[PDB]
């Protein structure tokens, strides 16, 4: 009864994230430049290369790489940022400005200090500084970036989540009802500036409908909220003393010592610590919507009497059927039908009608039939208020008037002889109900108090409070109900605003975390589906979704619930941040895979003496960059279903073909390896043994640094070859065009908690008033 | 507690 | 012109009986609106309306209309509604003297004369039945008013 509360209360808010380093995938790099004819220039040139060439072989592994990249980027994706933090100083600026990142200035310095750079670029480095405008609290900082990097950074800037803050938003963050409750007064001691910001939760209701066929998890959630709610219900105050009440009860009952009586048992369970137990059980159950059973005994007729009050002010749908069926049946047999000479009863076990139903249409008395009508037709009114569903009472219970019909009924039973039964039975019953008649006003005010605290604590709920019977129940002793109904008076007790703010913050944190973890899971699921990841079993992800909901034990959960939950999660859309990041990855993933000079995008085979291309970062290369004409064979299809008949038939008969899939390669840089046709010696291993993993095409990069290049100048032969490689080239580093200006705010501040500036206090609780502007606990 | 929870958020301002 | 706040336990009705004097002499703009609204609302909902038999309130803390500006109209008595009128328009007055600006008072504060209006309203609250209030509590409040 303490681990669960600690699991809840230790759910921190979502730690506000931030970044200090720009997102980057690419970096410049100097390479040589070999002029056409192949020979070398005294000058070099910059190119865009990747950081972290960690791309695997095979296309499936590549798509897993981009999945893990997407997860990394979402981790790095911030919520707010100020650019002045990451800023640095350009050592070569006219106005001694600042640029945005360390690596930016490193690039600028490297380029400026070099010898082979134009004057325009150095000018452009001397002209680039930081601009402010404190009117709008806006800054523009320069930056150097690849266009993918710019895409991600700009998305981070524009789509960051912060909202201006002021005291009006501190109020409106509080629920309506509590501000509208006159019994609470609220002030503060600060005036927040326009500079201030705050992050908002995600209090979106359950997309997953755990109130439908996930009854074990729902029992868990419901229990957790129940035993939280117990922690916030007030403890009663200024109760009646137990001996002072027991003496009245005993003298009213005239307990003879010698003779045996049913009337001693009415003193069973009259202590305090049960009154508070019932008071804390009923409300917590109605808030959590957790069902509860009734343990009791058929000889303590006071329990059966107090059950009347109970079944009035608490709906029959709130209990489990067999328990209140037994209770109603006991009551019918031993208070009601003997009080009109009716039969005892003949109640079938699984009868669809509960005993108070067919009792409503046998007896002939208006008061008792009206009482029974209310009981049988009392039920929670569903109503959506301030975004949240609420299980609201009748509003004939919120005021205490039901108790008056209950009194009418009990008095119209007191005025009935029991012709069937002896004097002592009647005597017992009539005494037992005098004990409650004399507590009438206390009962009225008690009912009002319960309803008041129920709605007041309901106001501090964020998740829709569905009503469904749970697996597991809470025990309710009717002796505690008797104790509450008997020991209560002249003492209103109201939840302190601190308990209210705590019960609100707990639910808010849990609710936001629920929604955010849902978004996580849906993101990874949709991404694995759209990346065609077909071997991936989506089970670990649901474990990561449940371990983060810190109330469930996964060591004892099944493995089919995870996939049902997955089936629900696939249907949910993605949020905007994650979806847009993913779509920025999709339209650019191929371009990233073009880079990473470790794998190539396929190898052509064409038994014809084709020509090598005049690329200038290389010299002559056996490179292809269109893959048009010669047809193509995918490799994942071949590595799934080994059917090497096609490729074998094509290789043995020397048919042109292309092979498509991420494949390694070696850079060979010898003309003697070219003339001898060695790049066609790599494929004979496929037919011997039918694996395609030892497949490393040659990349004949030829230049004036290749140890035999004297031939090329001195015989006038264009290097020709067979079996070209499919691969694009790097993109040249244009400094001016790779430069950008980054907009951001200037010097805001972020606040996580929000109900700290409030300072609340109640009015004096005796002059505490309900919705009807008519006092509660006034019967004196 | 709450007083330290208020103190952090007053101090971000102060 | 150091804005100051009001910290009080809204069960101690003597704090409130003492703070209406403060609201009277010290201008309202000198206080943060939230705590001033709080003090006025406690005063109203715990002293004024229960004295005249009204039901408490349903106030929007996001309202341009200060609670005494409502009570000035809802309260039908000139002994006290005039006091509320004074308090609702008890702001500083800007005047230039010797070149320097100055925030000065109404001249029924400089001489202590408006407290007589305060005491007429308070003695009216003393001569009055709190129609539904308990009596052991009524006497306590209705005597604590006499203390000022």
């Amino acid at each position: 009864k303490e681990s669960i509360l600690k699991k809840l209360e230790d759910i921190k808010p979502e730690q506000v994230k931030k970044q200090t380093k720009l997102f980057r995938i690419f970096e410049p790099r100097q390479l040589p430049v070999y002029r056409a004819n192949g020979e070398k220039e005294l000058r070099n040139r910059w190119y865009w290369k990747l950081k972290r060439d960690t791309l695997p072989d095979g296309d499936y592994d590549v798509r897993e790489y981009f999945l893990n990249l997407y997860d990394q980027v979402l981790t790095e994706m911030p919520d707010y940022l100020l650019l002045k933090d990451m800023a640095v100083e350009n050592k070569n600026s006219r106005d001694a400005g600042k640029v945005v990142d360390s690596e930016t200035a490193a690039i600028c310095d490297a380029i400026f200090q070099d010898e082979e750079t134009e004057g325009v670029v150095r000018r452009f480095i001397a002209e680039m500084r930081q601009r402010v405008q404190a009117d709008r609290n806006v800054v523009n900082y320069p930056s150097i970036l690849h266009p993918i990097d710019h895409a991600f950074n700009e998305y981070f800037l524009q789509h960051q989540l912060v909202e201006p803050l002021n005291n009006d938003i501190i109020f409106n963050y509080i629920p309506e009802r509590i501000r509208n409750d006159v019994n609470y007064i609220l002030n503060m001691d600060r005036n927040l500036p326009s500079t201030a910001r705050y992050i908002r939760p995600n209090l979106l209701q359950d997309r997953l409908n755990l109130h439908d066929n996930f009854e074990s998890l729902w029992d868990t959630i419901t229990t957790s909220n129940y035993i939280l709610a117990r922690s916030v219900v007030p403890d009663l105050k200024e109760l009646v003393s137990t001996e002072a009440q027991i003496q009245k009860m005993s003298q009213d009952l005239q307990l003879e010592a010698l003779t045996i009586q049913s009337e001693t048992q009415f003193l069973t369970g009259i202590n305090s610590q049960a009154a508070n137990d019932c008071f804390k059980t009923l409300i917590a159950a109605m808030l959590s919507q957790r069902t509860m059973s009734l343990d009791f005994v058929t000889t303590n007729y006071m329990s059966l009497i107090s059950g009347m009050w109970l079944l009035t002010v608490v709906p029959n749908d709130m209990f489990i059927r067999e328990s209140l069926v037994a209770c109603q049946l006991a009551i019918i047999n031993t208070i009601i039908y003997p009080a009109f000479g009716m039969q005892r009863m003949h109640y079938r076990n699984g009868d669809p009608q509960t005993p108070f139903q067919i009792a409503e249409q046998q007896i002939q008395n208006f008061q008792v039939a009206n009482w029974l009508h209310f009981v049988n037709n009392n039920q929670f009114r569903q109503v959506v208020i301030d975004g949240v569903l609420n299980q609201v009472l009748n509003d004939n219970i919120r005021n205490g008037h039901v108790v008056n019909q209950l009194m009418e009924a009990l008095m119209q039973l007191s005025r009935q002889q029991f012709p069937t039964m002896p004097v002592d039975y009647k005597r017992s019953i009539q005494r037992g109900i005098l004990l409650l008649s004399n507590r009438l006003g206390q009962l009225v005010d008690l009912t009002r108090l319960l309803a008041y605290n129920y709605e007041t604590l309901m106001a501090c709920i964020t998740m829709n409070m569905q009503h469904v019977q749970t697996l597991t129940t809470e025990k309710l002793q009717l002796t505690s109900v008797t104790s509450l109904c008997m020991l209560i008076g002249n003492a209103t007790v109201i939840p302190s605003p601190q308990t209210l703010f705590h019960y609100y913050n707990v639910n808010v944190n849990f609710h936001s975390n629920y929604n955010e973890r849902i978004n996580d899971a849906v993101a990874i699921i949709t991404a694995a589906n759209r990346l065609n990841l077909y071997q991936k079993k989506m089970k670990s992800i649901v474990e990561d979704f449940l371990k983060r909901l810190q109330i469930f034990d996964i060591s004892r959960v099944p493995d089919d619930q995870m996939y049902r939950l997955r089936d629900r999660l696939r249907l949910l859309p993605v949020e905007i941040r994650r979806l847009d990041i993913f779509n920025l990855i999709l339209m650019n993933m191929e371009q990233i895979e073009r880079a990473s000079d470790k794998i190539a995008q396929g190898v052509i085979i064409a038994y014809r003496d084709m020509q090598l291309e005049r690329d200038e970062m290389y010299g002559y290369v056996n490179i292809a960059r269109n893959l048009d004409g010669f047809q193509q064979i995918n490799l994942e299809e071949l590595m799934r279903t080994g059917d090497y008949a096609q490729i074998t038939n094509m290789l043995l008969n020397n048919q042109p073909v292309a092979l498509v899939g991420a494949l390694p390669f070696i850079t060979d840089s010898s003309v003697i390896s070219l003339v001898a046709k060695l790049d066609a010696t790599v494929f004979a291993q496929i037919v011997k043994l039918r694996k395609v993993d030892t497949l490393k095409p040659i990349l004949y990069k030829i230049n004036s640094d290749s140890n035999d290049f004297y031939l090329v100048a001195n015989y006038d032969w264009v290097p020709t070859s067979t079996t070209k490689v499919y691969k694009q080239i790097p993109q040249q580093f244009d400094f001016r065009a790779s430069m950008h200006m980054l907009t951001s705010n200037l010097t805001f501040t972020v606040y996580s908690d929000l109900l700290a500036f409030v300072s609340a206090d109640t009015v004096e609780p005796i002059n505490a008033v309900a919705f009807d502007n008519m006092r509660i606990m006034n019967e004196l | 507690k709450e007083e330290h929870q208020k103190e952090v958020q007053y101090e971000i301002l102060q």
